[PDB]
RNA sequence: GAUGAUUCAUAAUAACUUUUCGAAUCGCAUGGCCUUGUGCUGGCGAUGGUUCAUUCAAAUUUCUGCCCUAUCAACUUUCGAUGGUAGGAUAGUGGCCUACCAUGGUUUCAACGGGUAACGGGGAAUAAGGGUUCGAUUCCGGAGAGGGAGCCUGAGAAACGGCUACCACAUCCAAGGAAGGGCAGGCUUACCCAAUCCUAAUUCAGGGAGGUAGUGACAAUAAAUAACGAUACAGGGCCCAUUCGGGUCUUGUAAUUGGAAUGAGUACAAUGUAAAUACCUUAACGAGGAACAAUUGGAGGGCAAGUCUGGUGCCAGCAGCCGCGGUAAUUCCAGCUCCAAUAGCGUAUAUU
RNA sequence: AUACAGUGAAACUGCGAACUCAUUAAAUCAGUUAUCGUUUAUUUGAUAGUCAUGGUAUAACUGUGGUAA
């Protein structure tokens, strides 16, 4: 009949309604979708100004019923011909769907919510829970509403149960190697430290393991009562009255942050200094393409003719353009009458407003520009670059001139390449400053929900994406230690993600680490070395202390380990036999299209995807130590000799169905007790810079591959680097080399066409490293022969290159001649005849090679084009001479 | 129909009362009787730093 | 060989064909021989298939017939008009169409044109089994099935089907796409193929054809709401007339009392019908306040320790649910008397 | 039922599926012919001499999937 439900459930719902907090519900059954309208009506019942619609993520299909009406009502209407049904009746799940306003999502587009704001929302399949979906569905959600997951699977369900009858307990059965859920672990078991979190099956009765289990009513509250952040914002609102006409704006404007922001914003373009620029940069939620579109109504009103905008692509711009829109309208412009919209002709763009034109007073626009041009913005007058972290930095730095720059950087953001990037880009800032007036806004107050939100404290604590470095007190003292001094240490995966608080703070430690070094990052990063069976964590520590005593060590260098090889190749038929493979090698496929070698399939081999040290230590040589490290663990330096001590496998006692029906491991590893297979080589994959070709260049790898065409988000071409182990053949390494550095000699003429000659003759020095460790001598370039010579050049053009070399001749008829020498030159078959100094090298393959112009060459090295014109004289009589 | 019970759900002062509508479910009767929680349990576990060090149960 | 009549039927001869058709089928029987081969062939029926005839239709065609009007005399070649030859087309005749060729065809006897309320007329139609001309049935004629256009399937459609393009509406969506075509109502149901008849491989199935029932005073029907007595008490009852008066004679009683009758109803059955309702028939109950409780209108009083108004005491007028106490309180002109229509009976306005 | 043999879903095959809005007086309609000037699903009556048994292609049905549908 009537079951009075625990009074928990509707004092955590109007509790969250009272403080703008989100909650989170786990309905754990079948007939969690059958207890999800009790929870959404619990929700309006609570709150009558609660917005209504629902969303719904789910991977691959829905949970026993359809989204389409008309087969939904077809299926209604055949069961009332066989009589099954009554005429007029409806399950209240059947009328929930119906009725309600819900919008269904997949897994994998949950890129489309971004923009939206829903009342509830309802992730159907635990198991598939990603970071990267986590987050944007929690952000979406919100004030006051709730998250429900469901919990269907039996498989989950046992995990939960063995988990929360023994922390140090796990669940995995049937599990060969393969991918291990400890994403998925480390989630439960944070489910019980979240406050707004409850646990409950499918008849509503609470399960004790949640957090919320000690909840109580909150006392009803008072109208005259209100938030003292909403009291701040009614005192900012009373000065905007005061003001005109900018306090329409301030008062549209959501916090005090995005106030004081918007303020900010309008005293500079009061200024209406050139030389000013303001920077500001928010958390995800905080309305700073809110304070933007703020910004440019207030340049609007001012009387600003030139307005540019920048992004790396408009479909984030079109969030600024409805707020900028609605700015329009408060100071009073309208559509089709005083502002018109012209639209993308680009289809790439999907019809994004492009242009905007304003027609009372003086004539205004507003225009979408690419980030890579520069030379329209020649009379600017106010230009927002939004993303500027997104976009890469040598093009902020040529984007970066006389005009007025509004700056948007996404602090904190859910895609981690967005908060280095900010990083980066607030050194660039301090760079910057120094010259030019900037000030800098931040903005980390949330708009859908409360402030200090515990749905959002938890699942950034969960995603370790508030994660900050933070300088080491007790390393300062002691000093800088030695390199020699220091140890590497493998990181046990299982406990490091067995929510234990010590290994929390130690992972906290690891992940500012990860992401103060390395600009690009994702989410979807952690679940990737949490769940991965090839990948393998390795850590440097300071040498241990006796002062420390048992104290948490703070990490100084990071490695990511993922074994690509013939060693993957069984867990690829493994996940083959279970369905996808979910891409096991990278560097071997590449190597493979690159390269037609079969011996590289049979060749095993590990990737390291990420190197992290802490940009605090400047030059501490920690990066190259862990790599000899790593290298000597590899090689089998640190791993014992005597195969009499025991294995020791500290995996956690795996709980077994038989198990069921009838002491944590240690954090960090000494490199001694494992002992790795048999690898025979280390490789990278990474964006070229110049100092990271130069650290990879120290720690001898040898290039193989640079991509073709630079990644549009980082700007840098992809570059891999291989170093074979010793005691293994370096045949193969020799010959990929050789073949690269003809293949770079080609490639020079196009794309690579941007490069500077030292970085190109810092390629081709690290390429000519392989033949230089190559200990067989048989192979050597070939003397250019008499009859070559003839074929390749012509006998009356040699005798130009010596009319020339007598100076009778112009540069202008020796340019046909350059190319194809400097072609011989660098593939050294001419010999050792002729030795050219570096820059003579440089201007060399300036000209030849990257087709240069010499006034550009004598710009990129600060000479006189007259001294660099003799010293390719002098280059030319040396050929002239060896001719 | 707010005083009236509209589906299944019916609110009365601050309660409210829904209709209701094997290993497992011994499995489920099993959380439903535990009372300790995961965070206190956790409290309780202690980890090692090392593979030969003192086991700490919480961080300093 | 037919026929009033043929180049028709039929029979040939030489050919021709994207050329056909001349049973590779099905269930009931296990037939009669001797050759016992396990050979020969054995009967009733299904569904095919050729051509001709028949039937069912249909298309053209023939003559005979329908209003008013010259305040409507020329019409046709102004989608060729009238013919001829040949062709195309069609199921087929044909200006049906196309070349070429002649030139015609219709008529003041009204060709031709206009109006026709042409919801019209037709003995079309059964009647009017004694309404004065009236009922009932049938044909209306055409077109469409969001709107133009093209196409298709079939013995039969330029299909209430489908398809394409175009035009206009409009619906769902995850925004990528997908599908759709109104009628009744105001100022719509249920039961059924039992009858009647039709359609299928067919007796059997199906038919919102068709039948039956329900809500729906209205215009208007045949009743009932009592019929016989008995006793007691009283001396007056009625008619006419301006009054004066006159005429007349078993009448009056809210008096008592007796048994008999039965309709409305309540309700058993059978009949009835595919089933049921209803009808017909029908046991058992069914009146004294016959409370098993008839209305509608008209005429006239009378009453107070009551109220109002006007006065040449005690009057006159208007009137009076109201008095002085009292609402379980009071049994009072006993519920004041009389008249008329009666399941009907008044008012207002118009009109003979 | 040692080919099937009773009753038979699905499917293949065969047959049937021929209300609204506008008003014309040789037009329509009514009769009356003609078809030696035509077409036939059906019904009915006729009608055919000129290998102990050929080859496939699929539905229903299995299964693997795509879609909001």
């Amino acid at each position: 009949a009537k079951k009075a439900i625990d009074s928990r459930i509707p004092s955590l719902i109007r509790n969250g309604v009272q403080t703008k907090q989100r909650s989170i519900f786990v309905i754990v059954g079948d007939r969690a979708r059958n207890q999800l309208p009790n929870l959404h009506y619990l929700m309006m019942s609570a709150d009558l100004k609660m917005n209504k619609s629902v969303l719904w993520a789910y991977k691959k299909k829905l949970l026993g019923f359809t989204s389409h009406r008309k087969k939904r009502e077809n299926k209604i209407k055949k069961e009332i011909k066989r009589g099954t049904r009554e005429v007029n009746e409806m399950d209240p799940f059947e009328s929930f769907i119906s009725n309600q306003n819900i919008r269904y999502v997949y897994y994998k587009e949950s890129e489309k919510i971004l923009g939206n704001t829903y009342g509830m929302c309802i992730l159907q399949d635990f198991e598939a829970l990603t970071p990267n979906l986590l987050a944007r569905t929690i952000e979406t959600v919100e004030g006051g509403g709730i998250v429900v997951i469901l919990l269907k699977s039996m498989s989950s369900l046992k995990q939960l149960y063995t988990m929360t009858m023994d922390v140090h307990a796990r669940y995995r059965t049937e599990a060969h190697g393969d991918v291990v859920a400890r994403f998925n672990e480390r989630f439960i078991l944070s489910l019980g430290s979240n406050p707004n979190c409850l646990v409950v099956d499918d008849e509503l009765n609470v399960l004790p393991l949640s957090g919320a289990k000690n909840v109580k009513p909150l006392p009803p509250k008072e109208d005259d009562e209100l938030p003292p952040k909403q009291l701040e914002l009614q005192e900012l609102k009373e000065s905007l009255e005061d003001v005109q006409p900018a306090g329409s704006l301030v008062s549209l404007s959501k916090t005090v942050n995005q106030a004081h922001a918007i303020l900010s914003f309008i005293d500079a373009i009061s200024e209406k200094t050139l030389n000013f620029t303001v920077a500001l940069t928010a958390g995800r939620g905080r309305g700073k393409s809110a304070a933007l579109g703020i910004s440019i109504a207030a340049a609007v009103s001012h009387g600003y003719s030139n307005i540019f905008v920048t992004s790396p692509s408009p479909e984030n711009l079109k969030t600024l353009f409805e707020f900028i829109f609605k700015g329009f309208d408060a100071l009073g412009y309208q559509e089709h009458i005083d502002y018109d919209i012209i639209q993308s002709t680009n289809p790439d763009f999907n019809k994004a407003i492009v242009r905007v034109d304003i027609k009372r007073d003086h004539r205004q626009t507003i225009q979408y520009i690419v980030p890579q041009d520069h030379q329209v913005l020649g009379q600017a007058e106010l230009v927002v670059i939004d993303e500027a972290a997104a976009i890469p930095l040598p093009i902020v730095k040529n984007l970066l001139g006389p005009y007025l720059v509004f700056m948007a950087s996404t602090i904190n953001g859910y895609e981690g390449t967005g908060r280095s990037l900010s990083l980066k880009l607030i050194q660039q800032l301090r760079n910057q400053n120094n010259s030019r007036q900037l000030r800098e806004i931040s903005l980390d107050e949330p708009i859908r929900y409360a402030p200090g939100d515990p749905i959002e404290k938890w699942l950034n604590k969960l995603l370790c994406l508030d994660v900050t470095l933070i300088k080491n007190p007790r390393f300062a003292t002691r000093g800088t230690p030695h390199p020699s001094q220091c140890n590497l240490f493998v990181v046990n995966r299982d406990t490091l993600f067995s929510y234990h608080p010590v290994s929390e703070n130690f992972l906290e430690k690891m992940m500012a680490l990860y992401v103060s070094s390395h600009y690009k990052n994702s989410p979807n990063d952690l679940q990737l070395m949490s769940d991965a069976p090839a990948h393998k964590l390795f850590v440097l520590l300071p040498p241990i202390d006796p002062k420390d005593g048992g104290r948490i060590p703070d990490p100084l260098c990071v490695i990511q380990i993922a074994l690509e090889g013939e060693i993957s190749k069984e867990s690829v038929r493994n996940s083959l036999s279970r369905g996808q493979r979910a891409g096991g090698d990278l560097i071997p496929w590449l190597i493979s299209q690159q390269f037609q070698d079969e011996e590289f399939a049979s060749l095993s081999g590990a990737r390291i995807v990420r190197i992290a040290t802490n940009p605090e230590y400047a030059s501490m040589g920690y990066g190259s130590r862990a790599i000899e490290l790593l290298r000597d663990y590899f090689e089998g330096k640190f791993t014992d000799m005597s195969e009499d001590v025991r294995p020791k496998d500290y995996s956690i006692k795996r709980v077994s169905d038989k198990e069921l029906a009838k002491t944590l491991p240690p954090l960090l590893l000494k490199l001694s007790e494992q002992p790795p297979h048999y690898l025979h080589y280390l490789g990278v994959s990474y964006g070229l810079t110049q100092s990271l070709h130069k650290f990879w260049k120290n720690n001898s790898f040898v290039p193989v591959y640079l991509r073709q065409t630079a990644n549009d988000l980082t700007g840098e071409h992809t570059c891999v680097m291989l170093n074979v182990l010793e005691g293994r053949e370096s045949n193969w390494l020799v010959e990929f080399a050789k073949d690269f550095r003809k293949r770079f000699l080609s490639l020079l003429s196009y794309d690579f066409h941007k490069f500077t000659a030292v970085q190109a003759l810092s390629v081709i020095e690290s390429s000519k490293k392989a033949q230089d460790l190559s200990d067989d001598e048989k192979h050597d370039n070939k003397e250019l022969t008499r009859t070559h010579l003839d074929d390749i050049f012509s006998p009356f053009d040699l005798k130009r290159l010596d009319s020339y070399s007598n100076n009778l001749l112009d540069y202008h008829v020796i340019g046909d001649m350059i190319p194809m020498l400097a072609l011989l030159y660098f593939g050294d078959k001419m010999g050792d005849s002729v030795k050219l100094s570096s820059v003579q090298s440089a201007i060399l393959l300036a000209i030849g090679l990257q087709r240069k112009n010499i006034d550009t060459i004598a710009k990129e090295l600060n000479l006189p084009s007259n001294q660099t014109i003799a010293m390719f004289a002098k280059i030319m009589r040396k050929m002239s001479q060896y001719f | 129909a707010p005083m009236s019970d509209v589906g299944g759900v019916l609110m009365d002062k601050d309660a409210v009362y829904i209709d209701i509508g094997g290993e497992g479910e011994k499995l489920m009767t099993g959380l439903q009787s535990v009372e300790q929680s995961i965070a206190e349990k956790f409290d309780g576990v202690g980890l090692q730093l090392f593979s030969n060090g003192t086991e700490l149960h919480e961080v300093a």
